[PDB]
RNA sequence: CAACGUUGAGUUUGGAACCCUGAACAGACUGCCGGUGAUAAGCCGGAGGAAGGUGAGGAUGACGUCAAGUCAUCAUGCCCCUUAUGCCCUGGGCGACACACGUGCUACAAUGGCCGGGACAAAGGGUCGCGAUCCCGCGAGGGUGAGCUAACCCCAAAAACCCGUCCUCAGUUCGGAUUGCAGGCUGCAACUCGCCUGCAUGAAGCCGGAAUCGCUAGUAAUCGCCGGUCAGCCAUACGGCGGUGAAUU
């Protein structure tokens, strides 16, 4: 059967927004739409000028807060030595394009960087790794096991690992999935971290679903 | 009966005002069906 | 679906604003002004801006996939990904509603 | 001067609020106070799959609380202390005079 | 209603004669939920039963339905591969019911104009044995009796 | 009353009665019947003077025969011009937009 | 009160057609534009869709549109 | 078709196919016979042909047929059979639709002694 | 006429009187003052039997809490309502009713509880589900 | 809530005492009593209580099944087209028509149909918008345009119901198809194919064979109101809201 994304379960219970802003109804398309484009920029960006130098760029999220003069772009991110190290750091690089996108009219935009203080404890990282591994042709119970690994000593009380499609290039898919610990997914209290992610092989698409239980 | 256009019902349902079914007190219906002379 | 209809849309767009206020204006000339006559060639006016000008024309999709069908307007978006996005908590103030 | 808050969220709201009436209830104006006005509650309901089923249906809301804020008297003290104030990026400030 | 049996709904009175059994016609001639028109129909037709004899109508009620009421019917059972028309015998409730029923059902099919004089028409001749609620019962019976070999539980 | 148009209202109340003409409908009854003439009876307990008044008065409306001939000639016309309504009058199916995939089945009977 | 309608080119059309005097073919896509009696006589030619059909404009056509008179469904039988 | 089965409604259905005369007659003659005996209780004959495999699809070329009937009291014969020729699967769905049939005869009409 | 007998007999409005109570039933409303004396049924500045049309129900729903007790000729009602129809509204000052009785004297609460004009109704309208006509109405279904 | 007076009201006073709004909090846990039960979980009853044994509805759908559905929302392996299997346009077509199958509306009438005069909702939507008032039209609609970015103003008439007056058994004052005439609106464009009005027309159809479907209480039945899509709509559809309110186990 098919379940809900945990994520969108608890709304206003355990899990809070992350566009945080308001608009009157005929507006509210247009800053939608804003909000998208900007999240397109932001994610192209550090996608090229990171894989260019070869390493894992954990994007955990992107928090967007719209406030009348200033608006405003929290990035939560695992590993952001790959965007400050560069000379020109992507507080600025990124700041000038955004800014380009939206609009400068009543509005001017701040980028705040977050570190999120253990990578192996948010989803999204961990699928980005999986996702490396598995572009890898590592076979993919050793990059389940590495990944279980990683994150138990990262802090984990629950997980749980789905990865779906041809896996080792085989002609006829497949879903292979590995639960560990304690993983309610019902309880609406539990705090649920959850991430979808999609990958390109040589054999076409893979699925990657993982949810994360950090507790009540 | 609901499916006529010529009665106050059937303009109702058809969600069309019209002579039959009038926006105000003010608005001219048919000619009048009034006169009666009943006596005893 | 194809890049070609969200073109489409978008050169009615631009040909839309061109003309806007000479259709509002030969709009008014022809209602406002009687003769029937007068009407044939303010009507001639009328025939004149390209077929793609009329208002009528425009034909809404949705702002991400170009879905024609199955707009909501408020948020520009075809049902799916909006309900994607609902439960990436994109939207701001959008909860799933049990009444 | 009588505001008009319009959030989404009710932490938001009532703390923004609670900034506003004691900024105010500091620089010595007097308050009608936060007065609730009736949530307005927006209903869509969408289909669940992108083909044929016709009965799965995904119903969500948009629920917008609004507060009213009835300060009586406009200090210069007052204006001030509320025009300064620091209100989080989720609310909606409405200040009809 | 496998599992769970009924629990008892309050018996009401009918608001001008305090009554359980011209509630339960009440509530058995309604249609669509109009309590406004069956009031109405019923207590013309305690006014017409009024008017045409002299007799107390609150009697003629249960004159009516003592007329009526069945005591006993049959049901199909299924025994020994046999396909069998066994007298079950009937409970007082279930005999108001299908009493109020017969009497409701040759009152919609009567010859008349209005619904009262229909109802009216039918309590005057189940009152006297006279009618086809009646006759129906007697039927009732008489298909009971025929069968009455059928009943192993005698 | 038989003299009004060739035809037989019988014994109920005017209005009611007058319809039964061909060209007359609800709206030409209670105008006639409520305004010109002015009185609301029986058909049999219509006075000589109230029927004189009702004669003449539908006298000046179109009925049966001038109404039927109407249409005829109409439906005639657009019969003769080849046109898209005619196509459709001709050949028995419906002109007004209607589907023939399913219900023609009023106007299909003929 | 309101006007009726007629396509452009086809109203400049037969007015240069009718100002020579010459009965000539015309070639038309309005399937809209009324009849309006200043042609009659005329030969137009409608599109169906694939064919242009030669129709002759009469007296009684006035106060039609012209697609009523070029049939664009193909049926004969089952 | 017959007539001693006039009283039966059978609907013919190709899904991705083409019917053609022969298939007609063969459809006619296998579920003839299958219902011709026991057509005192059939009502109705949904018979659904599906192709699939040699040039239009991967995998082997396989016919499907499908085939429903009802009874008049009893509902839900179902029988689905994939086989090589249409004819083949056709032969297949008639010899399953006899066995199901006279088992509903058999059940209910042998005034079978069912005590309990 | 019946208006100055509402205002001339309550000066206070409807919130300042000892003697108050409040039905609501489905999404009828109706706020209930008692008084002493003769007895009325003030409903909307209108009679009782006018209001309420005299279907006898609806009538008796309202003299009921009334005659628990036999109080009809000892108290005059005033009340006014909104929401729903008539039959709710009924209801409404039924329980509104049971609630000014209950603040008068609390000796009256034996009576009322055996009775039953003490609850609340719960019950209410269930909202359409999709996919279903109305509520637990399923469409015309073929099996085939 | 009351008052002053008006149908335009005011912002014109007091009250926060009723209601309502929406925020915090309390309440229901077999918690208490009695009876049952190996002591056990519980099961029948009783009290208090607005509510009593999941109090009522809703979201919630495990491991999996059907190589179910979807490459025409989106993404994608591979294959194939690439002066055409891609792209621009105006007309058609998706709306055809011997029939067959399914979902719905209106019905066949006095528990009814027509007329006139009175009464009571909820929830919604609304600045390229909703549009009061007034004026012209029998009428859709047309001219005018307050007020309202909405507990303020508008859509807005709720309809069933009730007091009266007609029909009291008819293929009718039932039912309203079909079709003609004359118009209104949207829109560059209403013939194929929009919707709405006025006059006329007045088909079938007397509760429907075999079979079969929905429903356990605010439910069925029955009455209307709103929304989204939307220049206009094919809406009787779909998503909601309330009015009246059963029988049975
Ligand atoms: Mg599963
Ligand atoms: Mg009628
Ligand atoms: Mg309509
Ligand atoms: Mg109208
Ligand atoms: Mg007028
Ligand atoms: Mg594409
Ligand atoms: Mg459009
Ligand atoms: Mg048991
Ligand atoms: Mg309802
Ligand atoms: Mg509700
Ligand atoms: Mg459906
Ligand atoms: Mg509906
Ligand atoms: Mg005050
Ligand atoms: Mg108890
Ligand atoms: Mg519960
Ligand atoms: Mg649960
Ligand atoms: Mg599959
Ligand atoms: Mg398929
Ligand atoms: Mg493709
Ligand atoms: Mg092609
Ligand atoms: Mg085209
Ligand atoms: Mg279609
Ligand atoms: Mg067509
Ligand atoms: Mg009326
Ligand atoms: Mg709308
Ligand atoms: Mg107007
Ligand atoms: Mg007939
Ligand atoms: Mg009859
Ligand atoms: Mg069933
Ligand atoms: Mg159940
Ligand atoms: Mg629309
Ligand atoms: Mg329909």
């Amino acid at each position: 059967g098919q379940k809900i994304n945990p994520l969108g379960f608890r709304l206003g219970t355990t899990q809070s927004h992350y566009s945080l802003w308001f608009s009157q109804p005929k507006n509210y398309a247009e800053g939608l739409q804003e909000d998208q484009k900007i999240r397109d920029c932001i994610k192209n960006y550090v996608q090229k000028n990171t894989k260019t130098s070869s390493g894992v760029e954990g994007i955990a999220r992107i928090e967007i807060q719209k406030r009348i003069d200033l608006i405003q772009v929290i990035i939560h991110m695992g590993f952001p030595k790959l965007l400050i190290e560069n000379r020109p750091q992507g507080v600025e690089d990124l700041k000038i394009n955004v800014q380009k996108e939206l609009n400068c009219v009543n509005r001017k935009l701040n980028i705040a960087i977050t570190r999120i203080a253990k990578p192996y404890g948010d989803p999204n990282i961990l699928a980005e790794f999986i996702a490396g591994q598995l572009k890898s042709r590592v076979s993919f119970r050793k990059a389940m096991k590495k990944a279980i690994e990683l994150t138990e000593q990262a802090d984990t009380k629950g997980i749980q690992i789905q990865i779906a499609g041809r896996i080792d290039g085989k002609e006829i898919a497949r879903i292979e999935w590995i639960r560990e610990g304690r993983v309610p997914l019902q309880t609406i209290r539990a705090k649920i971290d959850y991430c979808a992610y999609t990958v390109r092989t040589i054999y076409g698409v893979l699925g990657i679903k993982i949810w994360i239980f950090m507790g009540e | 009966g609901r499916g006529d256009r010529k009665t106050a019902k059937g303009k109702r349902f058809n969600h069309s005002f019209g002579n039959a079914r009038p926006k105000n007190k003010n608005k001219g219906r048919g000619p009048p069906k009034a006169p009666i002379f009943p006596k005893g | 679906a194809r890049k070609s209809l969200i073109q489409r849309e978008k050169k009615r767009r631009n040909l839309e604003q061109k003309y806007h206020l000479i259709r509002r204006s030969s709009k008014q000339e022809i209602r406002k002004v009687t003769s029937l006559s007068d009407k044939w060639e303010i009507h001639g006016k009328l025939q004149s801006p390209p077929r793609n000008s009329a208002p009528a024309r425009l034909h809404r999709r949705c702002f991400l996939t170009g879905r024609p069908r199955a707009n909501i307007r408020d948020f520009g978006l075809s049902g799916h990904i909006l309900r994607e996005m609902v439960h990436t908590c994109l939207l701001p103030g959008a909860t799933r509603s049990s009444w | 001067i009588r505001i008009k808050l319009r959030s989404y969220w009710v932490p938001l709201i009532e703390d923004s609020c609670k900034q506003i009436m004691d900024a105010a209830r500091t620089t010595n104006a007097k308050i009608m106070g936060p007065v609730p006005l009736p949530t307005k509650k927006r209903i869509y309901c969408v289909l669940k799959s992108p083909h044929v089923h016709k009965d799965a249906r995904f119903h969500f809301e948009i629920r917008t609380h609004q507060r009213l804020i009835d300060i009586l008297y406009p200090t210069a003290q007052t204006i001030d202390s509320l025009m300064q104030l620091d209100l989080p990026a989720g609310v909606d400030v409405e200040v009809k005079l | 209603s496998r599992r769970g049996t009924v629990e008892e709904k309050t018996a009401k009175s009918d608001p001008i004669y305090r009554n359980r059994l011209v509630n339960m016609l009440v509530n058995r001639i309604l249609k669509h939920g109009k309590k406004s028109l069956a009031y109405q129909i019923l207590y013309r037709a305690v006014k017409k039963i009024q008017q045409k004899t002299e007799t107390n109508p609150l009697s003629v009620l249960r004159q009516a339905i003592r007329g009526v009421t069945p005591d006993i019917a049959v049901k199909a059972r299924r025994v020994g591969g046999s396909t069998h028309q066994v007298p079950i015998e009937i409970g007082s409730t279930q005999g108001k019911a299908l009493a109020i029923r017969w009497l409701l059902g040759a009152a919609r099919k009567r010859p008349g104009r209005n619904m009262a004089f229909k109802l009216s028409s039918e309590l005057v001749d189940a009152a006297k044995g006279s009618g086809d609620a009646v006759r129906k019962k007697e039927e009732t019976h008489r298909m009971a009796e025929a069968n009455r070999a059928f009943a192993h539980f005698r | 009353v038989r003299v009004g148009n060739v035809e037989i209202p019988n014994n109920k109340r005017v209005e009611y009665s007058l319809q039964y003409i061909h060209g007359i409908g609800r709206s030409r009854a209670r105008q006639i019947l409520c305004d010109l003439t002015l009185e609301n009876k029986l058909t049999k307990e219509l006075s000589e003077d109230e029927l004189l008044q009702v004669r003449d008065e539908v006298t000046k409306y179109m009925i049966e025969g001038d109404l039927r001939r109407f249409n005829a000639i109409a439906i005639r016309r657009l019969k003769e011009i080849q046109c898209y309504r005619g196509v459709r009058h001709i050949q028995g199916l419906p002109c007004r937009g209607q589907r023939t995939k399913n219900n023609c089945r009023t106007l299909k009977r003929g | 009160k309101k006007n009726p309608f007629v396509a452009n080119h086809l109203l400049r059309k037969i007015e240069k057609l009718n100002k020579k005097a010459e009965k000539e073919i015309i070639v038309t896509w309005s399937r809209a534009s009324t009849i309006i009696p200043t042609m009659i006589g005329h030969t137009i030619a409608i599109h169906n869709g694939r064919e242009h059909l030669p129709i002759y404009i009469t007296d009684r056509m006035v106060g039609h549109k012209l697609g009523e008179f070029a049939p664009t469904l193909n049926f004969r039988g089952h | 078709w017959d007539g001693p089965l006039s009283s039966v409604k059978l609907i013919l259905q190709g899904r991705n196919l083409e019917v053609s005369d022969n298939v007609r007659s063969h459809v006619e003659d296998k579920v003839g016979k299958s219902v011709a005996k026991h057509s005192h209780l059939v009502r109705e004959v949904d018979v659904r042909l599906s192709a699939r495999g040699g040039d239009l699809s991967k995998g082997p070329k396989l016919r499907r047929c499908e085939v429903t009937l009802f009874t008049k009291r009893h509902g839900v014969i179902r029988a689905e059979e994939d086989a090589e020729s249409l004819y083949s699967s056709i032969d297949l769905v008639s010899s399953i639709i006899q066995r199901k049939l006279r088992k509903i005869k058999d059940k209910v009409s042998d005034h079978g002694r069912h005590m309990k | 006429d019946l208006e100055k007998f509402v205002k001339s007999r309550l000066p206070g409005g409807f919130a300042a009187q000892t003697v108050i109570g409040t039905g609501r039933r489905k999404c009828a409303i109706a706020r209930v003052v008692l008084q002493e004396g003769t007895g009325k049924f003030i409903i909307n500045y209108r009679d009782a039997k006018e209001y309420l049309q005299g279907n006898p129900l609806w009538l008796q729903y309202v003299k009921t809490p009334l005659a628990t007790l036999g109080y009809e000729t000892n108290y005059d009602v005033f009340v006014k309502a909104h929401g729903g129809g008539l039959s709710g509204q009924a209801q409404a000052i039924s329980l509104g009713v049971a609630r000014a009785l209950l603040k008068v004297s609390a000796s009256h609460r034996a009576p009322l509880k055996q009775e039953g004009l003490l609850t609340r109704d719960s019950r209410i309208v269930e909202r359409k589900k999709p996919g279903l006509k109305k509520a637990r109405k399923a469409p015309q279904f073929s099996k085939r």
